[PDB]
RNA sequence: UCUUUGUAAAGUGCCUUCGAAGAGUCGAGUUGUUUGGGAAUGCAGCUCUAAGUGGGUGGUAAAUUCCAUCUAAAGCUAAAU
RNA sequence: UUGACCUCAAAUCAGGUAGGAGUACCCGCUGAACUUAAGCAUAUCAAUAAGCGGAGGAAAAGAAACCAACCGGGAUUGCCUUAGUAACGGCGAGUGAAGCGGCAAAAGCUCAAAUUUGAAAUCUGGUACCUUCGGUGCCCGAGUUGUAAUUUGGAGAGGGCA
């Protein structure tokens, strides 16, 4: 949700919505780049789960 | 050179050849064609007649390509020929192999006139040609057509 | 490519959401100084054209100029001449608000080579950009030789000679009938219409 | 300050032209410094023939295309109907432009037969090994020289028709003046049956 | 068209074979991508309208066409720069309002 | 010389899907300067501010309709000087 | 409470870098006036001198958003021509290029817009070793708001097929 500057990721929830993917806008920037051993990720996502 | 200029003949005139009583000065009429409409007027409308106006249409981006066009007239058209080769030209004057003559890659744009061209027949290459031109040549029995 | 979006969402300046970012970027571009670092470019997808690579070793600056014409620095006035320059207000520079903004980057971080500059924001009585610097002097840059041509001698102060792209745009160097004058550099041409070619053997 | 019969000389020194005049005294010295600049050249990259190798091509303009001189490069249409690729041909000396287009038929036979006789006439020297001994020549364009198309015979008979070629002339002439009013009218015909 | 052969006229120019060459990847710079038309629709779908581009929908679609047309060459730089504006809000009328 | 150097790269012919190519930017108006550039050559200020078979240019402003040639708003580069 | 991140600081922090001189030439900015017009205001001198800023052995420009209208040429630069011409100008004084042509020299390219997504494959810095205008190993960082490879429109990319 804090991704400054803000117009890097204020058309991905009108892509989402285009193309049907389920998007969730969620709180830390921070917590995105601890999921992915960096600093910040600013987006994530999955394209395929275990079963 | 200097040792001929009247210059030299001048040393010992005190006023070298310019008038005690005109003291020759500076730049006493003006400068360059100063005053062209006030006191040099006889002048310029004695020997530079129509010098002052706006005659005519302004051309916007002239290029002289454009209005390329070099006259060649009948009589200075058989130079063309090498000189070689001219005198076995005019004589044994035959419809069958007439000569040809690229008055275009000679330089030469339109085909004048001037005219006397002898009874042989020439095929004549240009970009342009003119009444009088295309009647002699076809009186001396040649033909004349066009190229680009 | 995100970028591909940025670009176009960014083109569109006067929608409603471009208005309000501008909104509020203008006023803490302008409580910020003049001149002060960006962390991180506020356009990427333009600095990234304009060939900014986020590698250490490029620096943002953003600098902010002051809108309107140069009024001429004559006292009271008043200019000594013929009227045709007495005019002292409505003069306008010859050089964009972009070229004047590189320059006074370049003359605060003179260790910097002005790469480029691209307007950011604007408001009534200032002009905001963000100048694109490369340090020549860091190992990473002096390396990838696709970016070590900026640390070769010639190019430092490049935007006080005129030679970013807003410098080329004043100088009017394009090709075409319409730069017939300004197409090596209108001093050169010029010099080169009125010198007296003489040559050994007269023509 | 003008006076009798003299033409107008529009001489353009108002300026200070003194500080801007350009005398060639170094005429004859820079002759020798660029024929030396030719000798070390052709020394650094002997045997290779000091320069490239250009195309022919046809003048611009209605006053020059009546001659053919040595253009940029050949165009990339030209290099592959000769079998080879655009860089192959920069690195054994051919001059290739890109952004020039094949659209005569008679210059593209030309160019595609002087590259086919330039391939057939060089030799070129395997990257590994020992390199043949060859001898410098230093001009590729005198030893392939630029030459005028041949039109036609130099003599051939009359092929009359009463043209009158004048009057054709006037008539082009006339149908280009008048080909909108001509045409216009007939459209006017034509919306109003 | 072949030429006619003649140094004047409507096809002045030396009888030549020609080419039709191979089509440059150029002349098609403003050919409009996939990839290109997806991303400008989303940008219209999210950005919205500009300031004078409602005002010229307001026009266009209360006053006349012509009317909206002399604002947008006004507006905008010059009357193709408007036809091409206009022409497309009639088509962003027509989208908007049907469905 | 090579255990350095081929879980190597490069070029080439078809057919196919494509083919992304630069925004306060072009451009327009006005102002000032400048140009040989003249209904405005270039630049600059302010206002307005685009499109994608689009855009620019085609030395008379405008509209209608075609054609021709290039691909801007990012950048580098020896020599002749 | 504790770790982050983002931004902004400080340090006689580690390592660097800029200034100033010269300035003949070069790149811009600013910019006059004397003078000429037999006066003078537009014009001219002049898009000059002076002033300011910035480099090099040259610089700049440079590979067309070109010139053309041709049977088309094809980066830039310079010379001869164009041409004292088209054009500008109290259309007065005066000002005034460019295309084509010949020649000198010729050299072409690189990014951004593509996902590597079967693995950030990238890079600085510290440290150890060495054969040191650097290389290797490890580590800390930068970097996913995008670093390498691949493509730059002349094309090119992907998918087979040999």
């Amino acid at each position: 949700n804090d991704v400054d500057p803000i117009e890097l990721v204020v058309f991905l929830p009108a892509l989402c919505k285009k193309m049907g993917v389920p998007y969730a806008i969620v709180k830390g920037k921070a917590r995105l780049g601890t999921l992915v051993n960096q600093k910040t990720s600013a987006v994530a996502a999955l394209t395929e789960v275990r079963a | 050179p200097s040792r001929f200029t009247k210059t030299r003949k001048h040393r010992g005139h005190v006023s070298a050849g310019k008038g005690r009583i005109g003291k020759h000065r500076k730049h006493p009429g003006g400068r360059g064609m100063a005053g062209g409409q006030h006191h040099h007027r006889i002048n310029m409308d004695k020997y530079h007649p129509g010098y002052f106006g706006k005659v005519g249409m302004r051309y916007f981006h002239k290029q002289q390509a454009h209005f390329w066009k070099p006259v060649l007239n009948l009589d200075k058209l058989w130079t063309l020929i090498p000189e070689d080769k001219r005198d076995q030209y005019l004589k044994s004057a035959s419809k069958e192999t007439a000569p040809v003559i690229d008055t275009l890659a000679a330089g030469y744009g339109k085909i004048l006139g001037k005219g006397r061209i002898p009874n042989v027949p020439v095929i004549v290459k240009a970009r342009f040609v003119s009444k009088l031109a295309e009647e002699k040549i076809r009186a001396a029995g040649g033909v004349v057509e066009l190229i680009a | 490519g995100a970028y591909k979006y940025l670009e176009e969402l960014q083109r569109k300046k006067q929608s409603d959401v471009l208005r309000f970012l501008q909104r509020v970027r203008v006023w803490e571009y302008r409580q910020k100084n003049v001149i002060h670092r960006a962390a991180r470019p506020t356009r990427p997808d333009k600095a990234r054209r304009l060939g900014y690579k986020a590698k250490q070793g490029f620096v943002i600056y953003r600098v902010r100029v002051r809108r309107g014409n140069r009024k001429r620095p004559v006292p009271k006035g008043a200019t000594y001449g013929k009227p045709t320059n007495q005019g002292v207000n409505e003069l306008k520079y010859q050089r964009s608000l972009r070229a004047t903004a590189e320059e006074r980057v370049g003359r605060r971080a003179a260790n910097l080579r002005v790469l480029n500059s691209y307007w950011v924001n604007q408001d009534s009585t200032y002009k905001y950009f963000e100048v694109i610097l490369v340090d020549p002097q860091h190992k990473a840059i002096r390396r990838d030789a696709r970016y070590n041509w900026i640390c070769d001698p010639v190019h430092k102060h490049r935007e006080a000679r005129g030679l970013t792209a807003t410098g080329k745009k004043s100088r009017g160097i394009n090709k075409g009938h319409k730069f017939n004058n300004t197409k090596a550099g209108r001093r050169k041409t010029w010099k080169r219409q009125n010198t007296l070619s003489l040559w050994r053997y007269r023509k | 300050a003008i006076s009798k019969n003299l033409p107008i000389l529009k001489n353009h020194f108002r300026k200070h032209w003194q500080e801007r005049v350009k005398v060639h005294f170094d005429q004859a010295g820079k002759k020798v410094s660029r024929r030396n600049a030719r000798a070390t050249r052709a020394a650094k990259i002997a045997p290779r023939p000091l320069d490239l190798l250009r195309p022919v091509v046809r003048a611009p303009t209605v006053k020059y295309n009546r001659k053919v001189r040595a253009g940029r490069g050949f165009t990339l249409a030209e290099v592959k109907a000769a079998g080879l690729t655009a860089a192959y041909a920069r690195t054994i000396g051919i001059a290739v432009d890109h952004r020039r287009q094949n659209r005569n038929q008679e210059i593209f036979d030309a160019n595609v037969q002087r590259l086919k006789e330039y391939q057939s006439k060089i030799i070129v020297f395997p990257r590994n090994g020992k390199a043949p001994e060859a001898e410098q020549v230093l001009s590729a364009a005198a030893t392939f020289p630029i030459a005028q198309p041949a039109t036609d015979v130099e003599a051939r008979a009359v092929q009359d028709n009463g043209e009158s070629a004048f009057r054709t002339l006037r008539l082009a002439r006339s149908e280009k003046k008048f080909r909108g009013i001509r045409e216009k009218r007939a459209r006017e015909k034509a919306e109003a049956e | 068209t072949v030429k006619t052969g003649i140094a004047i006229g409507l096809n002045k120019g030396k009888k030549v074979t020609s080419m039709t060459p191979a089509p440059k990847i150029s002349y098609k710079k403003g050919a409009a991508s996939n990839r290109t038309k997806f991303v400008r629709s989303l940008v219209r779908e999210i950005a919205g309208l500009s300031p004078y581009e409602r005002r010229l929908i307001d026009l266009i679609r209360n006053s006349g066409e012509k009317r909206a047309r002399k604002v947008a060459k006004k507006r905008l730089g010059s009357f193709t720069r408007a036809k091409a504006k206009v022409e497309e809000m009639n088509n962003i009328i027509a989208a908007s309002r049907r469905h």
